[PDB]
């Protein structure tokens, strides 16, 4: 059937220009719109008429037509704008509006390193047979991060569960939790409870521990 | 003003039908802007095109080839509504689902809050909330952080505020994961001052709508 | 049966 065939990711540099762009079968007429995804909560118009701005927009935001081709200028790129981003028209007769697959915008920036915090179980969840120690990394760029669980100074392999934070949009920086769900009697055996952590932006791997009963 | 109100979270199970409502403020659904559409979000396949619905002189409604033979959108007029009927719904089918409206010749600017759908079989749980208290004999340095832990729920909806929503600043609400367990844990953090650790109370305020729980908790050392 | 306006 209609079809919108845009890319599926793009990267660059803060301060830089980013060119996303969309093609389309029907796009000679029709006109064009723009949105924007940043994960969490509603898309957000950027661009309509193919170049006009909606008011709110950073003046960076910008786009030309070129026929069958429609494109997304961004300049100086500021890292707030690491988003998805769609392109969508309608078909010829347009009584079918369609979407693109979605680019991802990258904007490679800095390198911060994490804020890391440990959290013991609260014995509220130990009155339930279970246990769930909480390893927290706070507010660095690069997603790609480990974290080492330890016990009695033994790792521990798919016992844990991990997940980022996307867009603050304060500083756009990932944060990271990582759980460790164990036994009530597990966890009162073994005595320290430590995370290591390691990170682009970390001299060394920093560690935070705690021992029970403490 | 032009405000669109969303339904809350769905659980719907594999073989029956959805039902979702968008209610308009600020603007008749008969005018002539004529988009009053809705769309979803899934993980991997994107922002999908659902349906349309016009104006009175005839109330035209054009639905996607992809999903025409099971959607159906349906005003109301006496309400100022816009509502989503899906048939046989499949497990492909759980997403967030959006509405949204368009001036006439120029744009798609309103939106709904969302509404996530969950196409399963299993049963509503409530969840449990756990302080993840702040260390006191450690916190230093980097500042203090606490947080919430919100554990075996279903369906994956809940929301997390904190002090009533007047912090706002410095939360970090994370996705939830599900378990081996088939239930869903959630975690909300906000760092603080470490000076205001027994000057201000820190309570997290988390709603789980399908299983209409609303609890309070206080994170304390 | 016409759609909103074309370009």
């Amino acid at each position: 059937s209609y079809v919108l065939t845009q890319p599926a990711s793009a990267s660059v540099s803060p301060g830089q220009t980013a060119r996303i762009t969309c093609s389309g079968d029907a796009l000679p007429k029709q006109y064009a719109y723009w949105y924007q995804q940043k994960p969490g909560q509603a898309p957000v118009l950027v661009i309509f008429k193919d170049s006009e701005r909606p008011s709110g927009v950073p003046e960076r935001f910008s786009g030309s037509s070129s026929g069958t081709t429609v494109t997304l200028t961004i300049s100086g790129a500021q890292a707030e704008d690491e988003a998805d981003y769609y392109c969508q028209s309608v078909d010829n007769s347009g009584f079918y509006q369609v979407f693109g697959g979605g680019t991802q915008l990258t904007v490679l920036r800095t390198v911060a390193a994490p804020s890391v915090f440990i959290f013991p179980p609260s014995d509220s969840q130990l009155k339930s047979g279970t246990a769930s120690v909480v390893c927290l990394l706070n507010n660095f760029y690069p997603r790609e991060a480990k974290v080492q669980w330890k016990v009695d100074n033994a790792l521990q392999s798919g016992n844990s569960q991990e997940s980022v934070t996307e867009q603050d949009s304060k500083d756009s920086t990932y944060s990271l939790s990582s759980t460790l769900t164990l036994s009530k009697a597990d966890y009162e055996k073994h005595k320290v409870y430590a995370c290591e952590v390691t990170h682009q932006g970390l001299s060394s791997p920093v560690t935070k521990s705690f021992n029970r009963g403490e | 003003q032009v405000q669109l109100q969303q339904s809350g979270p769905v659980l719907v199970k594999p073989s029956q039908t959805l039902s979702l409502t968008c209610a308009i403020s600020g603007d008749s659904i008969s005018s002539d802007t004529t988009a009053w559409s809705w769309i979803r979000r899934s993980p991997s396949r994107g922002l999908e095109w659902l349906g349309w619905t016009y104006y009175r002189s005839k109330w035209f409604n054009y639905y996607a080839v992809s999903v025409k033979g099971r959607v159906t959108i349906n005003p109301d007029t006496s309400k100022n509504q816009f509502s989503l009927q899906l048939s046989s719904v499949t497990p492909e089918d759980t997403a967030v689902y959006y509405c949204a409206r368009g001036n006439g010749n120029g744009g798609m600017d309103v939106w709904g809050q969302g509404t996530t759908v969950t196409v399963s079989s299993a049963s509503t749980k409530g969840p449990s909330v756990f302080p993840l208290a702040p260390s006191s004999k450690s916190t230093s340095g980097g500042t203090a952080a606490l947080g919430c832990l919100v554990k075996d729920y279903f369906p994956e909806p809940v929301t997390v505020s904190w002090n009533s929503g007047a912090l706002t600043s410095g939360v970090h609400t994370f996705p939830a994961v599900l378990q081996s367990s088939g239930l869903y844990s959630l975690s909300s953090v906000v760092t603080v001052p470490s000076s205001s650790l027994g000057t201000q109370t820190y309570i997290c305020n988390v709603n789980h709508k399908p299983s209409n729980t609303k609890v309070d908790k206080k994170v304390e050392p | 049966p016409n759609p909103p306006k074309p370009m």
